[PDB]
């Protein structure tokens, strides 16, 4: 469909809109095609695999193709990053991060049934089920 | 004279099964047919040594609904001397106090004047249990052979301790305890249920037992009791949303002694299961029944 | 049932002209012939989330003068939950709150129980306007074709904003606004008067218009609103002494919602023009009329 | 493109994503096609002209077609509603609406260069430029 | 001895143009070459009758950077007696007080001990103006022929009143005043600028003049000063974001006496125009210069 | 420059084993040969956003023992802005704050100025662990192959969490945990010890292990953490008297971060095992060592 750019496919239901909001992908000025029930198409923008990895917590089974000159010049997939910044909120109500001009930041640790997310500031560790719930 | 005439109401543990049914029957009769002059010419002291606006408004409304006059205060001299003086003024003393046993001590200095315990520290709060029992009986039609789940801070919730002991005076009840390990139901309660052959079980989430529950009793989980971060990692186990009630029995009621913070989401309020505000309204009739039985010889 | 039966009284802007005359007629009838048992067996909640002793004593005296019982408090849980609970207790809620719109919110959770706004932040205080209107009607014989001067902090005096809008529902009134430039009548009020063709004018001192004035409405000029020295250089423009009344009309009345600091000197108190204490006494009958109309089907 | 449903076209730049978030249009379960740089396509859902009017403050020059059986069975456009609920936030910090389980609600009043929005609770009136700024 | 040796520093209005340049030259010299033992064996009293942690830390750091000892307090006896006692202890008194004129009064009881005004109510705060002047001179290379915009609460900002009067002692400056009508620059300041033939103009938003501005002086607009809703409708006129600086001169600096709430968005902090934290750091050298000139005979 | 020159000291978890030995070696050298002028001409900010007199006096004495000047405060503006300002004043920031992570946030706005965490909520307090380690090393001659018992509130004692993790960086240590079930050592600590093959065991009373213990680390058991009556039934398990030390090793030391209430009876004070006051005195040298290493290029 699109000329040069990037595509994100096989996003679970009720996650494509989340990816658009949480990663501010519609804060560009060139074309974007989106289909829900989800898939997202952008033209002419870099996506480091750091940024594709940031989709792992939300759309783990998904793919990203770097497209140039109408051609598939790559097909990368997300795998768990070491750090997740900006998008998560620390569930510790006494954490300094809440009232202050800083970016949230969590260390990522895979577990048996869980992802362990450790806040950079309060140094408390939480389940990813707890962090993504509020 | 009725069995509770001029009696002190200090502890649920002092109330026999006949006492419980007497209070509940009187509460139902006063609800069906109010008696706004039953206690005319009575003066009742509303003594809130420890302030509690929500408790006081309920108690004082009960007094006025029966026609009694009310004097009182919210917030040195010994408690014994204070009661020695006030008991020369009034016909009954309703008192809330920060120290455990304060209501019991008051009875030893009040003479003929009855004392009604509105809460003595972490000990007893009998009218909260009585309004809970009255609400369960009203919505379920009975107090026996019920499935009762109790959620939240079971370790420090003296409200569930009292309700459990009161419900244990009726037959065939089955209990579900859903609490974090750090706030579990105390062992002395579990021992009491074992001595009576009463069935109980622990569950880590409400969805395990939702299908069987007749009463879902939610409690305050104050953030004081744990770390602020310890809270967040366990709090999902003990918060209720409307979507959690998809397989609930038609007759189930959600109860909560109030105030709620966020253990019950506001989208529960509009379901037919939400009954915590109706529960609070029932405190008027349970407290009316207590004042009527204690201050009036003949039954309602 | 009268047009205000079981209605909420939240804002003067919600009161039609017929509503205003209904309240004022009822207030006059209750003043002439008290009905001390009209509201016997009613229980009214006096909920002063923001303390106001002068407002509360007036409201509670009104309740007692009609025979109602009163429970209440002065000074976490959402306001919605508090009303959800209290509205199961009482027959009406009189409430004062620091947040604007709190009374309006209460109506959405009080069910069938009417809410009477005793003041919600800097928004509305309807019974103050109603007692002002009642006092003007009583002393002048009408609410139309009057010359009304209003002095002091017109910018932040929500009391004069409400009285102006209420008086603007009657014909032929002429207004005089005497305020410092920093505390002038807001433009939205002047626009409202222009849309209705109502005459108004600005004046820098009371002596310009004293000869024509029927009502002199003095307001609090709190020192907060300006510098302590900014105050002193303008304050003479807006303080009243007895010698200022030498050419006043025989029928003129000085009004003030109270408390006064020194905007009205004490030598005004003994002149026949001083009517702020009589005005305060009229709050009993305006608030009685509201409770009577809201809680009693048939008119007085 | 779509079978039966509704379409919203000629949405100004940087407003299509706003309409999706503010009106929770992706909280359905049937097809949604979106193109940015904006236009939005939904299948099988009512849109009262009350709800189309709610787009006036954001996408004033736009159109809405009710589509059934692959056919254009209507072409309505938004014009200013009397009330706007849920989506706006009262700029009065002392308004009761902020900490409480109620829906925001504003009366709408057209002015020379302005929309006047009067809060249902605090009864204060603000410019639409002030309300939409925070 | 230098012209300011053993002088009191009470009001900017007492400082001649030569005085201003003397302080600013000394501040630059102490910044380039610190003298950490200049005031060894001096003891200075840090008397904050009105607490101000941000002012005190700056002043006390200045004292220590010169090697002086510090005794003091933050928060009955007359102020005259307090100074009569403390001036027998110390070599200089730095004082902040809630009453206007307190520093001037102290000079009449301190004997030979100099008094440095750290703020007396709504009157004077000379070292804030001196650090502002020093920062403008450092970033612009001069204090004459500048375009200075001042934004926010100009009516009650005694900080801009003082800076305007100080800058009016230099030639060819042009001022832009951006304030809401209720918080406009007072007329006595505008009169002063007219008497000296100094050009000034009013503007309702910063974008009108952004292209010509050398110094953008932002001020605190406390919510106290207006209604909470009056604030919101005007506040956009007086808040600064990074996108507002798209056509700013390369040399322009944003100043702010601090603390900021939200008049300056945090995305301004990373632009080369943000200079309010550098401005705060310059308070050390302006206050060092004052202590050095007052307590040391020979110039730095 | 030494490995810690101009480094922030935020968390013990950030300190390598070489870092720990560097601090401890410097502390021993400064104790043996004080350097009262090492930090002359340095100005250090003592920022106690959360007051702690016992911590502040120790830290400020350390600063003065090295010759540094001290400005500070005990007890709106964002913390980021406060640090943005203060870091233009001083050469280092020592800060205690009620919010977790506050010291880490300060490092992102302090520029080149190092931040030393004196306690950030329930997170980190590195100098308490460092003085504990220094005291253990001084009395036992090493930090490896020790038998360390830790008694009291192990669940909420962040002081024992940090000391355990620090001691786990040395070999052959064996731990004894003596706590009530409601205040047990958290599982994440036990997991950490298991991953490293470090031996540990639980014990319900100190007498089980007294004979093998090299260090007895007693903690505060605040009454907040349990019921007032829950306290009394378990408190004997976790209180120390002199008679409990009858079979203690000659080299054993009793440690306590202080203050003690009654977990250590006063008759322990006179035994050679009592070392909590010597431990407190060692905080001077551990905090001196940190300031010396951070602010001085060359090692002591
Ligand atoms: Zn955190
Ligand atoms: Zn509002």
């Amino acid at each position: 469909a699109i000329k040069r750019g990037t595509v994100i496919d096989h996003i679970p239901a009720q996650i494509g809109f989340k990816l658009l909001s949480l990663f501010k992908l519609t804060e560009t000025d060139q074309r974007i095609t989106i289909g829900l029930n989800d898939l997202i198409k952008i033209e002419n923008t870099f996506l480091s695999e750091d940024q594709v990895d940031q989709l792992a917590l939300y759309a783990p089974q998904a793919t990203v193709n770097r497209i140039d000159n109408y051609e598939v010049v790559g097909k990368s997939r997300p795998s768990l990053p070491e750090r997740i910044d900006n998008v998560l909120v620390c569930p510790n109500s006494n954490c300094i991060s809440h009232a202050e001009p800083v970016s949230s930041s969590f260390a990522v640790r895979k577990r048996a049934n869980d992802i362990a997310l450790k806040c950079k500031y309060c140094e408390k560790e939480f389940s990813h089920n707890v962090v993504l719930a509020n | 004279a009725n069995p509770l005439y001029q009696k002190h109401i200090i502890s649920i543990n002092d109330l026999s099964r006949d006492d419980l049914n007497l209070v509940l029957a009187t509460a139902a009769k006063l609800k069906a047919n109010p008696q706004p002059e039953l206690l005319k010419h009575k003066v009742i002291a509303s003594c809130f040594f420890e302030a509690s606006t929500r408790t006081r408004l309920s108690f004082e409304t009960s007094m006025h609904r029966l026609g009694a006059s009310v004097v009182g205060f919210s917030d040195g001299e010994t408690l014994a001397d204070t009661i020695s003086v006030i008991s020369t003024y009034v016909d009954a003393i309703v008192m809330r106090h920060p120290q455990e046993g304060a209501a019991r001590l008051a009875t030893e200095f009040s003479g003929n004047v009855p004392v009604l315990n509105a809460g003595d520290g972490s000990n007893q709060h009998p009218t909260q249990t009585l309004l809970d029992l009255f609400t369960i009986q009203e919505t379920q039609g009975r107090l026996d052979n019920l499935h009762v789940a109790m959620v939240g801070d079971l370790k420090y919730g003296r409200t569930v301790h009292s309700l459990t002991q009161a419900l244990a005076k009726f037959d065939g009840n089955r209990f579900y305890f859903i609490a974090p390990d750090a706030l579990a139901m105390p062992q002395y309660i579990l021992d009491m249920l074992d001595e009576k052959g009463i069935a109980w079980s622990l569950h880590s989430s409400i969805e395990e037992v939702m299908a069987e529950v007749d009463i879902l009793y939610m409690t305050r989980v104050q953030k004081e009791r744990l770390d602020p971060s310890e809270y967040a990692n366990v709090k999902a186990q003990f918060v209720l949303r409307a979507s959690d009630l998809h397989n609930a029995k038609a007759n189930m009621k959600v109860l909560h002694p109030l105030p709620r913070v966020d253990e019950i989401a506001t989208d529960v309020d509009k379901t037919p299961h939400a009954w915590y505000f109706q529960q609070a309204g029932n405190g008027i009739f349970a407290r009316q029944a207590l004042l009527a039985l204690v201050l009036n010889r003949d039954l309602v």
